[PDB]
């Protein structure tokens, strides 16, 4: 989007021309709630941009192989003109990831992370019964930060007796780091904010 | 100058050196393998990184002919003189000998050809295009160009056969800054107290010419220091000192952030009484990623960056932000709540993009969002709006704080006394992950804050602040500040009236306990009970969301 | 004009003098220490501070070659001739001698090169960028620049090598104002009863270009007085009167009471006439306000000796028609700090984000010409409780009140700006703005008592003829619940 | 001989306004 | 006049102002009078188009810069003073802003008497009474 | 015409108005009819384009000023007279305002518009003047 | 070359184009290749000049004036086909266009083979959008 | 045609065409693609004003009419659609005409001996011109 007149739609034309030139391509529109707003005043330039997107999306066929990926947090404010059949039919819901999913996320985030061999991640999954992937990233990050703190204090002590080998006593993420890190985990979606998504899925 | 003068870049220097030397030093290998290398190179990156310096180095070390073309020197008044100038330049370059063409500030001659509206410039760019490639286009002459805005060039000019390779002379790292410092200190005589490695570790956003500016400032301070006392005795034994370098560092800032320099404020961790655990938490949040990178990548996890302060007003959120700004090595970018909005369409998002680009360019950087609820509020609540400009702004913030970015060190600090008004999409981990509640001080905290405010004030010897801390129960930091201010004001009144009485024909060197006693009558609790209940309910709801643990 | 005629900024003066003179006076030092001096300066600040004056002083004093470049002086019709003019200027400067290049009002030929769309500005900016710092950049020439807004300059020009350091020539202080007054009253014929320290004290927000205006106004008043007393003298003025003109204190006081700082010329309030004796009752509030507004300004030394910053805010609340606006008028009349008055819903605008821009502008005007008293009449409009309205007008009220919040106390430079509030419904003000540090003390103005009512009646009847036998005590007893309005 | 000349006049911008809803 | 100084090509408004001031100061002590200064002195930071900024800066440099003026007086006339660049409302450029506002009863009486000096009236017409009924009539 | 003289070029519409006034005053005492001034008189406060304010100022200077008009009158036309500069509705520029908004006038217009054609002998204009009760003219 | 048709003397560009085209026609059934037509096709709206008017009109007149016996054809190469002056596109001057599109995987393999047939060698499935 | 009027000479071209059509005979002017000349108005303003004052200035002794073709029916000035210039529009909304166009085009070639153009007119549905 730009202040000047025409430049905005010209930018949509340029991006889609570049996308079509290097066919096949995958144009990822993240946070569609800024372009595909409800039509429903501000000059109506938003309507002009939406019309440019619709007219520039209708020139898609089997040829040119242009696959458009949408991604929105609030799907209710997406204009239905994009959701109608023959324009973008398939829509898919990503839910909060069951216990096996929780174990999979935990194992996938700790792939390149040394950990205690005698450590089980099923307990963490069974404990977190309403968390999201971002929460798992935060919990593992807090554990890593506490491990870093232990390493730095141990190195400081090491230098302390050196003034008067192994870099740190334990490079691995000890169990106690997790066991103490659990006191700062917050579940970041409320069940009320999930009820609307459930209703939309039923819709 | 020479290749030894250029520093902070190794891969880019190697690429330029090979592409300029092998074509004109070992051409038999090129016909032996069969294929000629790229024939044009485009240097791009932020300003003041070494582009023109690199061109000068190439012109110096290479024995081949060199021809320089500044940006707008090509075009003149007479019709067709610009294209005539380019033709003459290329013909003279090719005729005499193998030569290097360097066009300085190419972005002043090659617009995009679709947004331009003039006539002569279009013909000039078409002349350049047809002159670079085609039948009898170029024969054994390499072309160099420098720019600061690579996106401002027509793509037709940036294809193979015209400018095949693009080299990115970007911001140096700590080692690059150390190399540049060593290069720029090679001629001046320097004292023994210097520690260049720590100094380079402190220049957290400097790039190229900024280091030279720092050196020049540190030098100038000594000349202005060893001149008040006045011969050959002073011309020698200069010895630039480490304190001069520290002073020069304390003043100068990276050229990128010169637009948004924050006005100087002076506070310290001793000034922020109480909140010791939160202080240490912020220290370990902000300093560990920057001070211990190697061990951080040893575990192979990214840092945790975001943070939000929420609590009753007048408790010290902005004070903590000031402390972080003044007593942390990283760069600081102060942003107000609504300062970024604009009347025009799409300019608010442009300003947000510019701010975050400036922040991540000179990383590590801290961005302080003051009253974040001003510009990051719930989406879709507003029925009557200005075209949903606010919704677009919050979406821009959502994408910019966590999205298709490089994950550079950029910390965002949000301060708002209203946390329920923030959209949940910002409170998610990954953008603002840890929410710090800043509650009302307790008795020990009240004593600590009272001492912190009175660290500079002279008091009676028998005066004790324990009674004042004990008496106040529901007070906040601003209320104790008000008590101190009232006491000081009454002391000033006593001083001035005593001075008048004495002048009728240091009477108050201290602030008496009586002044505090009779200045506490008007004391009040700024935060009512309703807001205390609301914030406690918010905290209890946050805790209640977690369960089975 | 020499270097002894620019007073108020000694630090900036010496800072410029360093690189303009020392590398030419004593070149041995820089070759001894091994590094070259800076050769680029950008003078910025509010208009009327001494930038062009300092450039004139540098031109007159230094023996080096000087070349003046006006901002829009370079433009020509043919494509590629403005840059030709720049080439001619710089080549002459380099070919002749070690010269100084002064570019006056550089903001008009140096935009960001990214928001502009004209072709000639982009090309001239690129030309300047290459001329200052390119291949074989510069040979012992120093470039000086002046602007009123530095943020509207190309970032590529605000770099070492092009503009090494930016000097901030800002608003002077009491010592600087005294220096300017001494400088501007050294060639005129003063009277024997004139003192300048008090005159420099009572002048508060004057940027130094207003001091010359004050002197000229005093001279014009003197000539007007001596031409009213003497005949117009159409043919030829008598020589005897010229031998004695002088300038008394009354002329300076009159001119001071008329003139205002150039920064506050837009927001000049109409001269209303209220005095402390016009407001009856509220004696304790009157003295409290007088001290709260006078102590921080005249006696800063004691405050800094006590190591505490003065109290700023104050709020008035009470039933309507009790004297809040009257107290505001009384403060505005005979207090020495500058006054900025705004009605309740006066800073609102149709455009999006413009109200916050207006708040920023008015608070910047207040902070520039400090000390300043900002009166917000009917606070309930502009600082209503935020979040209460289930509906909204786009959430503009929340944004404006947030701007007020973080403009009275946030990430800003502490300075002497006092905020007086006046309201008749305090319950619907957000608590976030009523805390100490923004609005410190909340004063209540009750309905007057018997003695207060008598004093109010006397205050209203200062210039009214009455019967000798009229007694107002019965009137005071008869009301028993009235306000000043009744 | 002929000669050229440059000219740059103006452009067109877009503003945004705020409205008030009476429910 | 205000809008009459700028022309089609880029760089003539400033050239026109330069020629005007040079002619004014070339020969004798001169008076300059700019009608509708608000039309060629817009408040910067709120206006678009580079020509406006450039002409404003040229005016500022002409009226007060190095070797500013030599015995030349400038007069302006506007209806909206607040819509002028604050750099123009400074001492040395526009130092005395006189307020020519609506007259009072005596001034309106004077205006009526001056305007009716050449028009032939009747002996029964009294100007003193007629001026009093008018309240807001200006000039 | 209103829209005709307004342009996007800088310093051209003002030149157009100056040329028009010079042409009108050059030949003989004439009548200038400038139609739809409301399109080129946006009150100087609600507008944002600088060309509109510049042409407004040019119009004000042309109508009033040193040797402004010498035996030549100007006529305007608009639908909403409120959206005009107060400076333009002054004496010396638009000192007179005329309201040009009935049955008898409608009948007169019917008579004068059918003067050059022999319609019939039994056509009564009273019904036309009574039935076409909402016709502008 | 498009931008090489102007000249220094007043109107000498017209003579240059005229002599060039007449020499191309009179000699033999030749082939003429015109570079960067976009440089001489700004849609007639963004010109605001007089040299462009004369040279473009001369080119129109000379292109129209082509006898059948000339047996000379012109080949144009434009990278911006939608920014073309429609006056040049009318039938009788330029009627048949050719959409030079993106090659397929087989085309990419063919070009790879063509380019690698002159080097000492010791891909067309991952290379998708590459062109020419 | 529409965009063939530009090069102050568009007004001279409009006056030249109107005086040429008025001078010779009572005749007809064809203005094809009026959407380029008339940009719906909300040098184009000058040429639209010239076409307005030239279409209005036709008296009884001119006796010329004008015909104008357009593609879209919405981007036209209502001042051009006002009473006096353009009021009588037609709405041209087949197989016989398609057979006529076929017999017009392909009759100038050594065609065949076994062709039935009725089938070519029938199986072709949406082609035009
Ligand atoms: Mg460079
Ligand atoms: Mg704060
Ligand atoms: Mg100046
Ligand atoms: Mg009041």
């Amino acid at each position: 989007l730009s202040m000047w007149y025409g430049e905005s739609e010209s930018n949509i034309r340029d991006i889609f021309d570049k996308a079509r030139a290097a066919a096949p391509t995958v144009v990822f529109l993240d946070e569609l709630d800024s372009i595909a707003k409800a039509r429903g005043d501000a000059g109506g330039a938003s309507d002009r941009v939406v019309n440019q997107l619709l007219t520039e999306m209708d020139g898609m066929n089997a040829k040119k192989n242009v696959f458009v990926i949408g991604a929105t947090n609030r799907p209710d404010q997406i204009d239905p003109a994009i959701l109608r059949p023959g324009r973008l039919d398939q829509l898919i819901y990503v839910p909060l990831p069951d216990e096996n999913a929780r174990l999979s996320i935990l194992n996938a985030q700790l792939r390149k992370t040394p950990l205690e061999p005698g450590l089980e991640l099923t307990a963490i999954a069974k404990a977190t019964q309403g968390f999201s992937g971002a929460d798992l990233l935060y919990i593992v990050q807090r554990a890593a930060k506490y491990a870093i703190k232990d390493s730095i204090e141990a190195h400081r002590q090491h230098e302390a007796e050196k003034e008067v080998p192994e870099v740190d006593p334990v490079p691995y993420i000890t169990k106690e780091h997790f066991a103490e890190a659990m006191k700062t985990a917050k579940r970041s979606v409320s069940d009320a904010e999930l009820r609307r998504y459930e209703a939309y899925s039923q819709q | 100058v020479g290749y030894d003068d250029i520093g902070g870049c190794r891969k880019q220097m190697a690429q330029i050196r090979e592409m300029v030397e092998l074509p004109l030093r070992h051409p038999q290998l090129f016909k032996a393998i069969g294929i000629k290398p790229p024939r044009g190179v485009l240097m791009y990156g932020p300003p003041g990184t070494g582009k023109t310096l690199m061109a000068r180095a190439v012109a110096n070390e290479t024995g081949a002919f060199f021809f320089l073309i500044n940006g707008p020197e090509v075009m003149s008044k007479m019709a067709g003189e610009s294209e005539s100038n380019l033709r003459k330049a290329f013909e003279e370059a090719e005729k005499n000998a193998p030569a290097i063409i360097f066009i300085d500030e190419i972005d002043s001659i090659a617009p995009k050809r679709d947004k331009t509206n003039g006539e002569v410039e279009r013909r000039v760019v078409s002349q350049l295009l047809t002159l670079m490639d085609g039948m009898k286009a170029r024969s054994n002459v390499v072309v160099i160009a420098a720019t600061n805005r690579p996106n401002s060039i027509d793509p037709a000019l940036r294809r193979f056969g015209r400018f095949d390779r693009e080299v990115d002379i970007g911001i140096p790292d700590a080692t690059g800054r150390l190399e540049v410092l060593r290069i720029h200190t090679k001629n001046m005589k320097l004292a023994d107290d210097v520690d260049l490695e720590a100094l380079a570790a402190e220049t957290h956003g400097y790039v190229g010419a900024d280091i030279a500016s720092l050196c020049s400032e540190a030098a100038m301070q000594q000349i202005r220091e060893k001149m008040d006392l006045i011969d050959a005795e002073v011309l020698d034994s200069l010895g630039v000192t480490m304190d001069n370098f520290r002073f020069a560092l304390g003043n100068s800032n990276p050229s990128a952030l010169r637009e948004t320099v924050v006005e100087s404020v002076n506070v310290t961790w001793d000034d922020v009484g109480g909140l010791d655990e939160i202080k240490e938490e912020l220290k370990e949040t902000v300093e560990y990623p920057v001070l211990h990178p190697d061990q951080y990548t040893k575990f192979g996890l990214s840092p945790s960056k975001g943070v939000l302060f929420y609590g009753p007003p007048g408790t010290g959120k902005t004070l903590l932000a000031k402390a972080v700004a003044t007593e942390v090595s990283a760069n600081f970018i102060s942003v107000k709540g609504p300062e970024l909005l604009s009347m025009w369409y799409g300019e608010s998002e442009s300003n947000i993009r510019d701010i975050f680009d400036k922040a991540r360019a000179a990383a590590p950087t801290v961005v302080f969002l003051d009253e974040l609820d001003s510009i990051a509020k719930a989406r879709g609540g507003s029925l009557g709006d200005a075209g949903g400009a606010s919704d677009r702004v919050v979406n821009q913030l959502l994408t910019e704080m966590d999205g298709m970015n490089a994950k550079k060190n950029v910390f965002v600090i949000g301060a708002t006394n209203r946390p329920d008004q923030i959209d949940p999409a910002i409170l998610r981990p990954g953008r603002l992950d840890q929410l710090i509640y800043v509650p009302l001080p307790d008795e020990n905290a009240r004593l600590s804050i009272l001492n912190a405010q009175l660290r500079k004030t002279p008091l009676e010897p028998g005066l004790e602040l324990t009674a004042i801390a004990k008496a106040t129960q529901g007070f906040s930091g601003a209320d104790l500040l008000y008590i101190v201010q009232r006491a000081a004001k009454y002391a000033i009144k006593d001083s001035i009236e005593a001075h008048r009485q004495h002048e009728a024909e240091d009477p108050v060197p201290y602030i008496t306990k009586e002044h505090f006693a009779e200045a506490m009558k008007t004391a009040k609790r700024s935060v009512s009970d309703a807001e205390l209940r609301r914030y406690e309910a918010y905290s209890q709801q946050m805790k209640a969301s977690r369960g089975q643990f | 004009v020499g270097y002894d005629d620019i007073g108020g900024c000694r630090k900036q003066m010496a800072q410029i003098r360093e690189m303009v003179e020392l590398p030419l006076r004593h070149p041995q030092l820089f070759k001894a220490i091994g590094i070259k001096p800076p050769r680029g300066v950008l003078m910025y600040g509010p208009p009327g501070t001494g930038k062009t004056l300092m450039a004139r002083a540098v031109a007159n004093e230094t023996g080096a070659f000087f070349f003046l470049i006006n901002g829009p002086e370079v433009m020509s019709k043919m494509a590629g001739e403005s840059e030709s003019n720049l080439r001619k200027a710089f080549e002459e400067a380099e070919k002749n001698a070690p010269a100084i290049i002064f570019i006056d009002e550089i903001d008009s030929i140096a935009p960001k090169r990214d928001k502009t769309n004209g072709e000639v500005e982009r090309r001239v900016v690129s030309q300047l960028l290459t001329l200052m710092d390119g291949m074989k950049a510069r040979s012992n020439v120093v470039v000086i620049a002046a602007t009123n807004r530095p943020n509207s300059i190309d970032p590529a020009l605000r770099r070492f090598g092009r503009f090494d350091r930016e000097v901030d020539i800002g608003i002077p202080d009491a010592t600087g104002r005294l220096e300017v007054l001494r400088i501007h009253t050294k060639n005129m014929k003063l009277a024997d009863d004139v003192d300048l320290e008090a005159l420099a004290a009572e002048t508060h927000g004057y940027v130094g270009a207003d001091i010359a205006s004050l002197c000229s106004e005093a001279a014009m008043q003197q000539i007007r007085e001596k031409m009213d007393l003497i005949d117009l003298d159409e043919d030829e003025i008598d020589a005897e009167v010229l031998d004695s003109l002088g300038v008394t204190m009354d002329n300076f006081r009159f001119a001071l009471g008329n003139s205002n700082p150039s920064a506050l010329r837009e927001t000049v309030v109409e001269s209303v006439n209220v005095t402390w004796d016009d407001v009856g009752g509220l004696d304790e509030i009157k003295e409290e306000l007088k001290e709260t507004v006078e102590y921080p300004v005249l006696h800063p030394d004691q405050y800094t000796k006590f190591g505490l910053s003065p109290s700023k805010g104050v709020l008035f609340y009470g039933p309507p028609g009790t004297g809040k606006t009257l107290l505001a008028k009384a403060v505005a009349t005979e207090v020495s700090a500058n006054f900025i008055s705004v009605k309740g819903p006066e800073l609102l605008s149709m455009w999006y984000g413009e109200s916050e821009s207006n708040i920023r502008d008015i608070f910047d005007k207040a902070r520039a010409a400090a000390p300043t008293v900002v009166f917000l009449d009917e606070l309930d409009s502009i600082a209503k409780a935020r979040g209460g309205s289930l509906g909204d007008a786009g959430g503009a009220s929340d944004r404006v009140v947030n701007q007020l919040l973080t403009e009275m106390d946030g990430m800003n430079a502490k300075k002497n700006v006092f905020v007086i509030g006046a309201t008749n419904r305090p319950d619907q003000i957000d608590p976030a703005i009523l805390r100490p540090g923004r609005l410190d003390q909340l004063i209540y103005v009750p309905l007057p008592d018997e003695n207060a009512r008598l004093s109010i009646l006397n205050a209203q009847l200062r210039k009214t003829p009455l019967e000798p036998g009229l007694e107002l005590t019965a009137i005071a007893k008869a009301t028993q619940g009235f306000s000043g309005a009744d | 001989a002929a000669a050229a000349a440059a000219a740059a006049a103006a452009a067109a911008a877009v503003a945004v306004a705020v409205a008030v809803a009476a429910a």
